[PDB]
């Protein structure tokens, strides 16, 4: 079997600055003259689309900033100036022989300026109190990059246990990032405490912003 | 105009077997190959195999052959693949492609989400998340609606029935003791809440469930 | 250049030639010549199988102009495929060895 390796695994770009990935294969992939090798372009919920096909030709409707090259085993992916819309996971594939392979997959962020994300913290509703179960949700909005840590509080007391976070995909409007992260509880050890914090440490934030609450 | 159609999700139990539809039109569907590739989390795409429609030749990938069966009904224009002996590795979104022979995938198909579990149904429970009573900070408020405890993926949440659209944020889920959390928030500004109406909708069709929920205090 | 786009019709019968290679002739119905010729051997099952081109790189010129290409097909059964797309010329042959 023919593998693809692809290079890097991710990668941010400032918007409008350009972009290079490459795809290695363990051995040839050209049959009569042409590279049997296809770049696909594929978005959160959405199917792969093709962009590139025989290694440099531009499949009709993809924009004309989008270019490939490469031949036998290495190959290369080039988009002259991203823009927000970019944001994806790109992936190489073979049919030079069977079974069809796909690269390893690179994930492209579009770096627009840095932002510190926005804290809202929310107590659990009286409706899910009715139901004996305590989840306090802090959703951390439009941030950029990617990399950030939230630390919980209960009473002054670092609490590592219940926690779950979640991040969105790059915003197709803005090119931020958003989080939401739950700590979730009983009803009973939660009515125990008074007050509760949400600290989020970022990139852009020394001294974390941080966020609270007194349940009375 | 060219379709390829599959059914949005399934849920089956570990060992058993699956039976997956790609319903083609706009085209003369025995006029090109049919592929089958799925996509795991964090694992990428996996190409599973092809059959031409016109003559029912086929191949399959040699780690699924054992596998594996294609088979397609000309008469619906529709490619089906069934794969036996299922786990929770084989948890993916499951597209048919159409080939563009020889080359490349032209049109692929809407996607199947296939789940392998013996968990059972449950419907979500849905809560409003209005802000602390001494919280109420800032030119513009912040809502947010949490979706807990469902199952089978996935749900579709919206706000007042699709008409607000812009300031929303909306979180993957999340398996938890067996079952699937996510969130929601949404951004307005402070002279439209508590001002104007706000309503978080959630509906989870494996449930057949459709709820709304009226953001309070 | 691009790849060309159109339709493939055969004009010739294909022929073995004196030392195991093929010659084809074929005519062009497109509208983008000047354009390359897509052109690759494959077997009945359609998997890509290997071989190699004796012309230099197959490209339609004038698309009112038959090009001949010579080419070295695998020992055994494969199909000469000329062109691309849904309408992509698929030629049985046959080189014993």
């Amino acid at each position: 079997n023919i593998v693809l390796t692809q290079s890097p695994a991710s990668l941010a770009v400032s918007l409008g600055q350009r972009a290079t990935i490459s795809c290695r294969a363990s051995e040839s992939v050209d049959h009569y003259g042409n590279s049997f090798i296809y770049w696909y372009q594929q978005k959160p919920g959405q199917p792969p689309k093709l962009l590139i096909y025989l290694a440099s030709n531009l499949e009709s409707g993809v924009p004309a900033r989008f270019s490939g090259s490469g031949s036998e085993t290495d190959f290369t992916l080039t988009i002259d100036s991203v823009e927000t819309d970019d944001a994806a996971t790109y992936y190489c594939q073979q049919n030079n022989e069977d079974p069809y392979t796909f690269g390893g997959g690179t994930k492209l962020e579009i770096k627009r300026a840095d932002a510190a994300p926005t804290v809202s913290i929310f107590p659990p509703s009286s409706e899910q109190l009715t139901s004996g179960g305590a989840s306090v949700v802090c959703f951390l909005n439009n941030f950029y990059p990617k990399d950030i840590n939230v630390k919980w509080k209960i009473d002054g007391s670092e609490r590592q246990n219940g926690v779950l976070n979640s991040w969105t995909d790059q915003d197709s409007k803005d090119s931020t990032y958003s989080m939401s992260s739950t700590l979730t509880l009983t009803k009973d050890e939660y009515e125990r405490h008074n007050s509760y914090t949400c600290e989020a440490t970022h990139k852009t934030s020394t001294s974390p912003i941080v966020k609270s609450f007194n349940r009375n | 105009q060219v379709q390829l159609l599959q059914p949005g999700a399934e849920l089956v139990k570990p060992g058993a077997s699956m039976k997956l539809s790609c319903k083609a039109s706009g085209y003369t569907f025995t006029n090109w190959w049919m592929h089958w590739v799925r996509l795991r989390p964090g694992r990428g795409l996996e190409w599973i195999g092809r059959i031409d429609p016109n003559s029912d030749v086929n191949k399959y990938n040699e780690k699924f052959e054992n596998r594996a069966s294609l088979t397609v009904d000309k008469h619906s224009s529709t490619a089906y693949m069934q794969l036996s002996s299922l786990t929770s590795e084989d948890s993916a979104i499951y597209y048919c492609a159409r080939w563009f022979f020889p080359w490349y995938f032209d049109v692929w198909g809407t996607g199947t989400t296939v789940t392998v579990s013996s968990a059972k149904t449950t419907a979500p429970s849905v809560y409003p998340l209005a802000p602390v009573c001494g919280g109420t900070t800032g030119s513009s408020v912040t809502l947010g609606c949490l979706v807990k405890g469902y199952f089978p993926e996935p749900v579709t949440l919206t706000w007042n029935s699709g008409s607000l659209s812009s300031g929303v944020h909306t979180f993957p889920a999340l398996l938890q003791s067996g079952l699937y959390t996510l969130s929601s928030s949404v951004t307005v500004t402070s002279n439209t809440w508590p001002s104007q109406t706000i309503t978080c909708n959630v509906a989870h069709p494996a449930s057949s469930t459709k709820v709304d929920k009226k953001i309070e205090s | 250049y691009v790849m060309c786009t159109g339709s493939f019709k055969l004009e010739k019968e294909v022929a073995e030639t004196q030392h195991g290679t093929v010659l084809v002739q074929v005519k062009y119905e497109g509208t983008d010549a000047p354009c390359k010729i897509p052109f690759s051997s494959q077997d009945e099952k359609g998997v890509t199988q290997n071989g190699r081109l004796i012309t230099a790189n197959p490209i339609v010129t004038d698309k009112e102009k038959p090009v001949n290409i010579e080419a070295e097909p695998p020992f055994g059964e494969s199909y000469i495929v000329v062109g691309a797309g849904e309408k992509a010329l698929k030629l049985s042959w046959f080189k014993k060895g």
